[PDB]
């Protein structure tokens, strides 16, 4: 079922007139370059970035936003163990400690909630949550979008 | 014009309760940069839901290629490009999503002045991200005032953010941004760093001492940028890592 | 008589092309201690292989339970324990293997003494071993000489270990030692605390102050008689752990 | 096609009297208790064991002896990180620097020889590893029975 390959498929979909059509894209073909998942220029020609995305989350946690923050956790690109020590820095204090949530009455992953952001791992997803975990994905989207805690069984 | 960014149908799409419109917001005029976005409808029954604003990272990378067309978009692209599958679990099923090509040059976002896809960075990437949405609100008047949120992944852990701070900032009255939500996102370099490498090291992914060559090499450095000892050091982890997705440790890699 | 254990057929058994044989082994003739085995031989073609002895842990978990029958055995049991199926990947293609249940008490093995399995502890269990060992030579007289190795998994990372000194300073010549190997073993309490708390914590199965707590509460213990902080810090994992199976993070629980 | 019951079936099929007729066990009747996977009451009444292996491992690789340790890294109950502090611990110097074998195309896992002692990750596999990645379990007893170090490419 699981399948590798999906940029392959997706570039040459894209790179279809046909498709271009459908989507209005690249309408009066003046993109003189095939379309690509990814700007390898662009990736490699970055400039600024901060090092710190925090004292945002101070700052939105302050105006009183909705923050959650999510990670498969059998991704190795930025892995759990990142997040949960940046989480970490900010120091928040806990208001429901790291508890397991359900998918029915599997494990879907585990969650923290702290006063001002909610914490969610997705058990077994890699980097791409909705493409390995999607059923559980789409749980933790619509609790998210609810404001609610990740479920307990 | 919404109603001209209207899809009717794409190329092998099967039918759906659902709208889709596509098209082309103007980001800098006098740089000629233009964002292409895709929006997917929820359902009438689920309507009228919030709009969620999806970012893929890279940086570099386009959200309609990974975030629409194989995480939480609608449909998932066939074998050889050949036409879609609807994906049972798209999130549109509850919200309307709208995923943004950016920087321009990304995806089917363009610019007429070459040189900017050689000074991309955060700054104007988030500028030119508020400049996109308050010009599709206008195109989209029925969107404003709905709740609103943004989301992504990895590299979209520093767009996200800072998105949402210039909308916060900004005031704009018709923008009613609730939260944002990150996956798998840049938060802050120096943890993140030993947080890999750490979680590196429980995986069996590297030996112990190139652990700790990555600790003491890429402490002090930006994940994007990072050093050259901080590389050296990488390439030896790349080594000890081998053939396998860095991105689903216990997932096969693709073999076309 | 070796020949008087050779197995016909079990029920449900396909054919095969390698020889079976179980039955027991009086190790403790005071105290009517004797322990039951399971050898399944490799197919003439492989022949004359090694002989390797594979033990499970628990302690009190059997051999021929575990690695015979849902491990590296030459089968494996259908539902409802009708019969069986062959395990296309058994050890035995390769290998003479000998389960053993130990000790007394666990599987088929058995003690005429009862408080025997109240009082069970490492040395004893080495020494019974290494009785059965040198009896079941002497019953299988054309295992003498031959190479000769050790194996099994978690707690058998002690009875391994121990077992194989006792045989190597016992220096019984027709017993021919070449090694051993553990897997997911026991092998120094502290160590193995400290990483097994870390792999948790990296796998994201127990708060942070959850492993902070273990590592203050365990760090001194066994890890087979802990101490009561070191429980109560465990009772407490095991809440954050919920249902998962602890031995294999990525797969189902049984439902039956 | 993994089936995690399978404790309960052995349980059926062992405590069948025509398998123990077959097995040759429990041959007078007289084991009064009906046949289980372990033993609790052993499990729950277990005496010495010294806190480590250490020095055994010292002694025989004195003694010259083949000594291979492997790991299933999914595991949770002893999982790859203990083993790794604890053979850790013996300060063996390293031959080969940790390393990803392969099984085909495939990474099976990644290995590290030391003078005296091999070890070996077995990617993706539980705790019983035999049951988890059968075919790689294969291959490391292969190896561990040549005394060969594990294969690259
Ligand atoms: C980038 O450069 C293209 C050439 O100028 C241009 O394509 C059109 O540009 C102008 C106006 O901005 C059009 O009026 C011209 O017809 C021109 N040529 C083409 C290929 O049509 C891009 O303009 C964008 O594309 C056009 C199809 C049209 O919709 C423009 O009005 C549109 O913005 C110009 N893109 C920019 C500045 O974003
Ligand atoms: C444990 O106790 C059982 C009763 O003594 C015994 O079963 C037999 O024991 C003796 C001899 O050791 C036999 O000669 C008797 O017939 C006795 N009764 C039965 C049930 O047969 C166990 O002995 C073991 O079982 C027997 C079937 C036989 O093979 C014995 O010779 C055998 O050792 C005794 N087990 C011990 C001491 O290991
Ligand atoms: C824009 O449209 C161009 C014309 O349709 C298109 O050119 C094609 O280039 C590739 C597709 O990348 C190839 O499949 C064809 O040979 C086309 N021929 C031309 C005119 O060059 C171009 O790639 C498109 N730009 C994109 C996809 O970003
Ligand atoms: C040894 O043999 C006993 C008799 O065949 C057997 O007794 C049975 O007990 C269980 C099986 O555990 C049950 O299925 C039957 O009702 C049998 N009846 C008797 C005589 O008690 C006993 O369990 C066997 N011991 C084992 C399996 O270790
Ligand atoms: O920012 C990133 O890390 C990469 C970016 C696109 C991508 C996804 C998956 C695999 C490869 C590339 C993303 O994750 O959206
Ligand atoms: O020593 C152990 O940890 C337990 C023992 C039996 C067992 C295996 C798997 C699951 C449950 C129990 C073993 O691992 O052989
Ligand atoms: C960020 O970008 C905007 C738009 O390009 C610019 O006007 C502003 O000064 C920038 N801030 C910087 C570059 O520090
Ligand atoms: C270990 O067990 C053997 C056999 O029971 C005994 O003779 C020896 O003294 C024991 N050593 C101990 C208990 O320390």
């Amino acid at each position: 079922s699981y399948d590798p390959c999906t940029e392959r498929y997706s570039t040459a979909y894209y790179n279809r007139r046909d498709v271009q059509m459908a989507l209005h894209a690249n309408v009066t073909g003046a993109m003189n370059y095939t379309w690509a998942t990814c700007s390898d220029t662009i990736n490699t020609h970055w400039h600024d970035a901060p090092r710190s995305m925090l004292p945002i989350y101070r700052e939105l946690i302050a105006a009183g936003l909705r923050i959650w923050v999510f990670s498969g956790d059998t991704d190795a690109v930025v892995p759990l163990t990142a997040t949960r020590y940046s989480i970490g820095a900010l120091g928040l204090p806990t208001t429901t400690s790291w508890y397991p949530w359900y998918d029915d009455q599997e494990v879907g992953g585990w969650s923290q909630v702290y006063k001002g952001l909610t914490l969610v791992s997705v058990r077994g997803a890699g980097h791409e949550v909705p493409l390995h975990r999607p059923r559980q994905a789409l749980v933790l989207f619509q609790y998210f979008l609810q404001g609610k805690p990740m479920p307990g069984q | 014009g919404h109603a001209a960014d209207r899809i009717a149908r794409l190329p092998g799409q099967p039918a759906v309760d659902f709208d889709m419109y596509s098209g082309y917001i103007t980001v800098d005029e006098g740089a000629g940069r233009s964002l292409f976005y895709l929006l997917q409808e929820a359902p009438e029954d689920a309507q009228p839901a919030p709009l969620v604003l999806w970012l893929n990272g890279g940086p570099g990378c386009s959200s309609v290629a990974y975030g629409a067309s194989e995480e939480l978009g609608a449909f998932r692209v066939k074998p050889r490009g050949a036409g879609l599958v609807l994906n049972e679990y798209r999130w549109n099923k509850v919200a309307n999503v709208l995923f943004l090509d950016s920087p321009a040059g990304v995806g089917f976002s363009y610019t007429n002045t070459s040189s900017d896809i050689y000074t991309s960075g955060d700054n104007r990437t988030a500028h030119d991200s508020y400049a996109f949405l308050a010009k599709w609100f206008e195109r989209f008047p029925h969107y404003k005032y709905r709740d609103f949120y943004i989301a992504g992944e990895s590299y979209a852990g520093h767009y996200v953010p800072e998105l949402s701070q210039l909308v916060h900032r900004s005031k704009n009255p018709v923008i009613n941004l609730k939260g944002f939500m990150v996956g798998n996102g840049l938060i802050d370099d120096y943890h993140d760093y030993v947080g890999t490498f750490e979680f590196w090291w429980n995986h069996g992914i590297v030996s112990d001492d190139t652990y700790r060559r990555l600790k003491e090499a890429c402490l002090h450095d930006s994940f994007i940028h990072p050093s050259p000892a901080c590389d050296a050091a990488t390439d030896v982890a790349t080594a000890e890592q081998g053939n396998i997705d860095m991105y689903s440790l216990y997932t096969p890699v693709c073999n076309i």
